């Protein structure tokens, strides 16, 4: 699945 | 920063009616090809209930009367058939740019068949007069539409001050709302006269409506 | 199947930290994003943050400088602290969970109020209202402090018939009522009792409503 970073989805 | 904006603010629907609610986002809300949009219901007393996920999707154990759609800035939130239980504040929320917010909310109201208030009114108990304050309370419950007004009368006088009213969100049973209004007057004041009002306008009668008791 | 509470104190002191606990059953926090979301007197929702399941941590920006959202895998908890409050931070406090079934918040706490105030915790006073075939009785619960105070009747056994109206606020007390609506073959005959809990003064009270 996506990971949240500082509020942001991404892959990786 | 980011804002979602909803219109509209509030909307009133008959059962078995449409309800189309909008969320617009400031910057686009997708990523992945995902819109990172969703929708929930909220009740009075109760936390925020998941609707639609991701703009589109319905989460499990909600009814396929709503349906989201839009991608990127603008988005709507259907609900087609209304029913009694949908009356509530419903939200958009973002969660894809920092910072993550809701938006302001849009309040459903469900139109029904007018109702009179069942009204009925209380004395002070002997408990509160031992304090040396004596409060006058009347409930008026059940009615439709929403709109009512209170006076309060001190022997056929009208009283302005001491008076502390609520009301009652709309109910997701019956559609109707009730309101509390309390008169609270020190028990010195309160023995100074005998007869205490609470008259109610309302839309289902072109007379105040009126209980009373005598001390 | 996972369920989430959160609890802490209902009234904390201008300028000193808000610490709220979310305790998580039937699923384990190491899976998921864990947030804070709190809900103004206003209405509006604010989202403050998350710890995620591998211990990093995301805050709204508007708080960023005074939060802090950490955890206990062993008790399967985490834990908001929200330093220097003051009563603008007065709001219902919510745990809830993001899976990435669907990346939305789609598991909440029922919610937990917290004031921030200068006022003082005073318990309440509990009044009966007593006056057809249906007949309402009722129960006013006056100078109080703060929210919540909940109400119920016979013990939860009268449920439909009931409307428990808002708390009012007035000089730093609070008044609420709630009335009931029963058959007039059914009291009073038959005991009718408002039971008031008041927590935050570590109060119960039952009040019967008997005839004038």
């Amino acid at each position: 699945q996506l990971i949240n970073t500082n509020g942001s989805w991404h892959v990786n | 920063n980011i804002v979602l904006t909803q219109s509209p603010v509030s909307l009133a629907v008959s059962l078995g009616q449409r309800a189309t609610i909008s969320c617009r986002a400031s910057e686009s809300v997708d990523g992945y090809g995902n819109s990172f949009l969703h929708w929930f219901q909220q009740k009075p007393g109760q936390p925020p209930k998941l609707l639609i996920y991701l703009a589109s999707n319905l989460n499990s154990g909600v009814p396929a009367r709503f349906s989201g759609s839009g991608s990127r800035t603008d988005f709507t939130l259907t609900i087609d058939p209304v029913e009694a239980d949908d009356a509530a504040t419903y939200y958009c929320q973002q969660n894809n740019v920092d910072p993550w917010t809701f938006g302001g909310g849009t309040k459903l109201e469900i139109k029904r068949a007018d109702a009179a208030p069942t009204v009925s009114i209380f004395p002070p108990s002997s408990e509160q007069l031992t304090s040396g304050g004596a409060s006058v309370v009347c409930f008026l419950n059940n009615f439709y539409p929403k709109d009512i007004n209170v006076k309060w009368k001190i022997d056929g006088s009208e009283r302005q001050n001491g008076v502390l009213n609520s009301w009652t969100d709309q109910d997701s049973k019956d559609s109707t709302y009730s309101m509390s209004s309390t008169l609270t007057l020190t028990k010195d004041e309160y023995e100074r006269h005998n007869s205490y009002t609470c008259e109610a306008t309302h839309k289902t009668s072109t007379s105040p409506i009126v209980k009373s008791f005598n001390r | 199947e996972v369920q989430l509470q959160e609890s802490g104190p209902s009234l904390v002191k201008p300028s000193q930290t808000l610490s709220l606990t979310c305790s998580v059953t039937g699923d384990s926090i190491t899976s998921g994003y864990w947030n804070w979301i709190r809900k103004f007197p206003g209405n509006k929702l604010e989202y403050m943050g998350y710890i995620s399941y591998s211990g990093s941590t995301y805050y709204n920006l508007s708080l960023r400088s005074r939060i802090s959202i950490t955890r206990d895998t062993s008790k399967n908890q985490y834990y908001l602290q929200l330093n220097s409050v003051t009563t603008e931070d007065t709001a219902t406090y919510y745990c809830a969970l993001i899976t990435t079934t669907t990346y939305a918040m789609d598991y909440w706490g029922q919610g937990t109020s917290v004031t921030v105030s200068s006022a003082k915790t005073t318990p309440p006073s509990v009044y009966p209202l007593a006056p057809n075939s249906m007949v309402t009785l009722g129960c006013l619960v006056k100078g109080y402090f703060p929210e919540p105070v909940t109400v119920t009747w016979n013990s939860g056994s009268l449920s439909s018939g009931v409307h428990t109206f808002p708390a009012v606020l007035q000089s730093d007390l609070y008044t609420l009522s709630s009335s009931v609506t029963v058959p007039s073959s059914t009291w009073p005959s038959e005991t009718v009792t408002c039971n008031v809990a008041h927590p935050a003064s570590s109060t119960k009270v039952d009040k019967k409503i008997v005839p004038r």
